[PDB]
């Protein structure tokens, strides 16, 4: 009985539009002359606001994408489950947010369709938008979900969050091939440059250097030919062993 | 269980050492989309190609060529009138509503 | 008595599987990079991030490079971070550098 | 927690008898001839006057309302049997979403005229329908009815075995048990929890998660397509150390060169000869490269 | 490339996005749990994927290497290292406008920053606990009030 | 030292003169309490509770002692203060050299290899931005800060604009809230 005068409902969407029904400018010299002569407070709350308006009216982009009804996805890989051994399996559970998702959208949208006192759909809805949510983060709003032992999960969100920080990631060091440890001593008859050198060792190490040398001396076939040699650790390996050296 | 086994995983591993060259041949689709596009969609040397294909899009793409055959072949899921000419008869409708028709129809 | 050569490899973080048959492979220390800092051998670090840390490809690649040994296949790129990208975008993220 | 604002929120249902629906259904589904007989007007046209409309399509929505309106009326139910079958499956809610289905279903499927607590009935569906859910929605890869079916049924059994045995049984103990091959159990519980996620950190501290600690058999040798190719091409080589066609000829012998193996006739179907002249020649050449040098030269290869 | 300006930064829009994903699927669902190979609209159409194995028509149909850069009429995927997997993009898609935490969650979360609105609220709008003036006449309740 | 980088109080806090004149001196219960004639001179800069503990200082011509004359940077006590004083009263200079010396004069008590560059090189830091006080008319909101090099930077913008009244300041900033300022987002995003 009226109605036909407005829309008043709920949902982006409805917002959306309040993206779409909108003006900067309007909000801009808006809050413009606001600061301009009223001030504090309100001012300095709008002044503030003001801000991310200008954040906007500036570059060329719109707050309307700030909706979500296209969204993205992890390539494969990405949230692989790959056999655990054992018959055993592990992947980016997550991916059941999608899933979840999936049986929704699939869900309530497949409702759509058949047609029904909303709520319902609203209640899943909502849901959804959540379980979402939820792929951005977990609890981070209410109650995280949680794997059995109530084992949280991991959010989008983490990642380069937490201590696997790509970030952090990089800054940490790490084990690498070739790594010259053990104890020492000095060697009096020294020049500079000069150093130890326990030679089974690197020895050991440095090979793959010969290991494309050798049969140079084509005295090994391949290199399973040498190299499986390695393993025949042979008088010749001391030598262009030398060489190289 | 900390000692390091190994899972496994799935899928082959090529030592298809890849050159560039001298491959397979190939031809195209490019068919049509609701929207009207052309997901070209290529093949190989010679083959069948469909009459449409699901889009990229997530939607579907009829050729990119006007050979152009038939839509036809969907079909109706139940109506709770399907479940009346169910667990009903009819002309028991007929009235209950014509009695209706009374009702309303009474004031 | 350890080093290590090569071996295993983190079949996530594909690092040196360190292990009895493994020498473990000596883990890195940050400050260290730090000294390259000192100096700035770059590549190097780099190199290393990219090469011993777990460069698949030169690893595989210059891998074979010494193999053929040769002007070695000149350091790439970060790769995977490559990956972030994606990671990103993931997000609606989506930017660039030009 | 929403729900409790729903459940709450939903609360605001109002329950109500067992026979204004004898009609309501005789109204609302009186609707569906509304539609229905309507449907025949719209197509002859021949519209009855406005009021016949608005006493029809507005009497469309008194079917519209008294239904969803009891339905509504009915959750409260729903709802109910819903709350218990928790602790297992879905969500709560997406577990009633299909509660509400096996209604939606069951609701338009009951012919009041026949006198019965349909909601009760629908409690298949309802219940059921659902019970199907967790028979849908279960695992992230979930498993062939029939499978789980003989399932449920088993881990059933482990209860049973367990909880009576006064400890659990023992495989073949349940195979026989059960009467078939240990194995089986096995495969089934291999098909029971799933192998766990990965996301799960390391348990522990844990500052890796599960896989840290892995690394595929299948893995990346350091020197193969290396050789291989080395090899394979090395060969090709070889494979020029002699002749022509014996290519194509062996190449194909395999497909080799075009990656398919094939027959006498196959290829020197090309050359147009006898499988009696083509693995004759074959052979042949092979006893050529049979020969050691023709080895050696590709030995290491081995 | 070599030669990278810095990193100009924005988000994306559905386009993009859409304009961007190996389409999307619908299947709370992956691969034979037996066979062990995955499904569409489940987790992994390889095909708008990649195999798992190098130059493979899923239709296995082809598997070499002169084999390349192929559509499958059968099994439509094309041919190469899955890898791209992982490197291609799939997206997804909704049945309504939704939103992102933020500017919502955030706090002080911009929207009302954004709006200067009820936030609190507002959310409730999100989470649909009341609606709110979406549009309004002026007109009937103007001349005609 | 430490804070002697972050810079937040000495619990050694240690009063320090202003303009100069002399003293009005006068302690009691620990709790001195003292005012200096400025040599403006008239209202004199006081203070009173001032436990003996800290007693006075000393001052070469020796020993505090009031009624004399006083001093500008003349810290009042023995002990440390508030360099964002020293500045705030007389900008880094010194303070910059104070702060320095306090540190080396550290490594005094060490005696090391050491040179100040480090140091100056620091310097160079928590002093960098300056605060946000008054856009006036450069809309920045109060309190905050800004790269004193931008906002001059900034300010040259103003190119009368109504002469931009933008109104920030001298600004220490504390290694860790210093860091804080920056640029490389995905920096501070490790953060
Ligand atoms: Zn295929």
């Amino acid at each position: 009985r009226y109605g036909e005068y407005f829309t008043g409902a709920m949902g982006a969407e409805s917002i959306q539009k309040l993206i779409e029904n909108f003006d900067i400018d309007a909000e801009a010299e808006s809050l413009r002359d606001v600061i301009r002569n009223g001030k504090g407070q309100k001012k300095l709350r709008a002044l503030k606001r003001l801000k991310v308006v200008a954040a906007f009216q500036q570059s060329g982009n719109s707050p309307m994408g700030m909706v979500l009804d296209a969204v993205p996805v992890i390539p494969p890989e990405l949230r692989p489950m790959v056999q655990l051994d054992g018959g055993r399996f592990a992947t980016s559970d997550l991916n059941d947010l999608y899933r979840r998702v999936i049986n929704r959208n699939n869900r309530l949208k497949r409702l759509i369709d058949l047609g029904a006192p909303e709520i319902i759909v609203n209640n899943e809805k909502r849901m959804l938008q959540e379980s979402v949510d939820a792929l951005f983060d977990n609890g981070r709003r209410g109650r995280p979900v949680t794997g059995p032992g109530n084992r949280p999960l991991k959010s989008l969100s983490d990642l380069l969050k937490g201590k696997q920080g790509r970030f952090r990631q990089n800054l940490l060091g790490k084990r690498v091939d070739y790594s010259g440890r053990s104890v020492i001593v000095v060697g009096p008859q020294l020049k500079l440059h000069q150093c130890g050198l326990p030679k089974l060792m690197a020895l050991e190490l440095f090979k793959p250097f010969v290991m494309k040398r050798l049969v140079d001396l084509n005295h090994a076939q391949n290199i399973k030919s040498a190299k499986r040699m390695v393993e025949r650790q042979r008088p010749q390996v001391w030598d262009v062993l030398e060489e190289v050296i | 269980a900390d000692r390091v086994l190994r899972g496994s995983r799935l899928g082959a591993v090529s030592y298809e050492t890849d050159r560039n060259h001298d491959l397979a041949p190939r031809q195209i689709a490019r068919y049509r989309t609701d929207n009207g596009e052309e997901f070209e969609v290529p093949f190989a040397d010679d083959a069948e190609i469909p009459g449409t294909w699901l889009c990229r899009n997530g939607m579907e793409g009829t050729l990119i060529e006007g050979d152009l055959p038939e839509p036809k072949k969907v079909k109706p899921p139940r109506t709770h009138w399907d479940m009346l000419l169910e667990r009903r008869s009819i002309e028991e409708l007929e009235e209950l509503l014509k009695e209706r028709l009374e009702l309303i129809r009474s004031r | 008595i350890h080093a290590r050569s090569t071996g295993p490899y983190s079949m996530i973080t594909q690092q040196p599987l360190g292990g009895k048959a493994q020498f473990g492979g000596q883990r890195f220390g940050e400050m260290e990079c730090w000294a390259m800092q000192a100096y700035g051998a770059a590549y190097t670090l780099q190199e290393l991030l990219t090469i011993k840390s777990d460069d698949t490809v030169g690893r595989v690649k210059v891998y074979e490079a010494i193999v053929k040994g040769e002007n070695i296949p000149e350091p790439g790129i970060p790769e995977s971070f490559k990956v972030l990208l994606k990671e990103l975008q993931s997000l609606c993220l989506n930017v660039e550098v030009l | 927690d929403s729900v409790r604002a729903y459940l709450k929120q939903i609360g605001k249902v109002a329950l109500l008898n067992a026979e204004e629906e004898v009609e309501l259904a005789k109204r609302i589904e009186a609707g569906l001839y509304a539609t229905q007989l309507m449907t025949e007007l719209s197509e002859r046209g021949e519209k009855l006057p406005a009021a016949q409309r608005r006493d029809m399509m507005w009497i469309c929505r008194d079917g519209d309302r008294a239904k969803n309106h009891l339905l509504e009326a009915n959750l409260r139910l729903v709802v109910s049997l819903a709350k218990r079958y928790t602790g297992r499956g879905m969500a709560f809610l997406d577990l009633i979403q299909e509660g509400n289905l096996g209604l939606i279903r069951a609701v338009e499927k009951f012919d009041y005229t026949k006198g019965y607590k349909f909601s009760t009935y629908a409690t298949w569906w309802i219940r059921q329908a659902i019970t199907r859910a967790m028979a849908d929605q279960a695992r992230t890869i979930r498993i062939p009815v029939h499978m789980v079916e003989v399932i449920n049924k088993l881990g059933r059994i482990q209860r049973e075995l367990l909880q009576d045995l006064g400890r659990e049984p023992t495989p073949e103990e349940l195979a026989k048990e059960m009467d078939i091959t240990p194995e089986k159990v096995l495969e089934i519980q291999q098909y029971a929890r799933e192998p766990i996620s990965l996301d799960q950190t390391i348990g522990d501290e844990g500052d890796s998660q599960l896989g840290d600690f892995i690394e595929d058999s299948e893995a990346v040798v350091a020197v193969d397509a290396v050789s291989f190719t080395l090899l394979q091409d090395q060969l090709q080589s070889v494979l020029d150390t002699l002749s022509e066609r014996e290519a194509g000829v062996v190449r194909l012998r395999f497909g080799l060169t075009d990656g398919q193996p094939r027959t006498l006739d196959e290829i020197g179907q090309v050359y147009g000869v006898t499988r009696e002249r083509i693995r004759q020649i074959e052979s042949k050449t092979m006893s050529k490269l049979r020969h050691p040098s023709r080895s050696q030269v590709l030995r290491d290869y081995l | 490339v070599n030669f990278f300006d810095e990193l100009r930064i924005g988000l994306a829009t559905a386009e993009d996005i859409r304009q961007w994903s190996y389409g999307e699927v619908k299947k709370p669902e992956t691969i034979n749990y037996r066979t062990l190979k995955p499904e569409k609209d489940g987790l992994f159409c390889e095909k708008i994927f990649g195999p798992t194995r190098d130059w493979e028509c899923y239709c296995g149909k082809y598997k070499r290497v002169r084999f390349k850069g192929i559509i499958c009429e059968r099994c439509g995927v094309e041919v190469t290292r899955a890898k791209v997997r992982r490197e291609r993009m799939g997206h997804i898609e909704l049945a309504a406008p939704v939103t992102h935490i933020w500017y919502f969650k955030g706090v002080p979360s911009r929207l009302g920053y954004l709006l200067d609105l009820a936030p609190k609220d507002l959310e409730k709008i999100i989470y649909f606990a009341a609606y709110v003036i979406t549009s309004v006449d002026e007109e009937m309740r103007h001349n005609e009030l | 030292v430490q804070e002697l980088f972050e810079a937040r109080v000495p619990r050694g806090k240690a009063p320090i003169a202003d303009v100069t004149g002399r003293v009005r001196l006068e302690d009691g219960e620990r709790f001195y309490k003292i005012t200096i004639v400025p040599d403006d001179g008239g209202e004199e800069v006081v203070y009173d509770k001032i436990s003996k503990r800290q007693r006075l200082r000393v001052f070469k011509e020796r020993v505090l002692s009031d009624g004399d004359h006083v001093e500008v940077g003349q810290q009042l006590m023995e002990g440390s203060a508030d360099p964002h004083e020293v500045l705030r009263v007389q900008g880094p200079r010194e303070v910059q050299i104070h702060l320095v010396r306090e540190v080396q004069e550290v490594y005094r008590a060490q005696g090391v290899s050491i040179h100040d560059k480090h140091i100056e090189v620091i310097v160079r830091q928590m002093l960098r931005r300056v605060t946000i006080i008054d856009s006036g008319s450069t809309e920045f909101l109060p309190g905050s800060l800004i790269d004193r090099a931008e906002f001059e930077a900034e300010n040259r913008r103003v190119v009368a604009e109504g002469g931009e009244p933008a109104a920030g300041r001298p600004v220490l900033m504390g290694i860790t809230k210093a860091s804080l300022a920056t640029d490389s987002w995905l920096s501070a995003a490790s953060f």
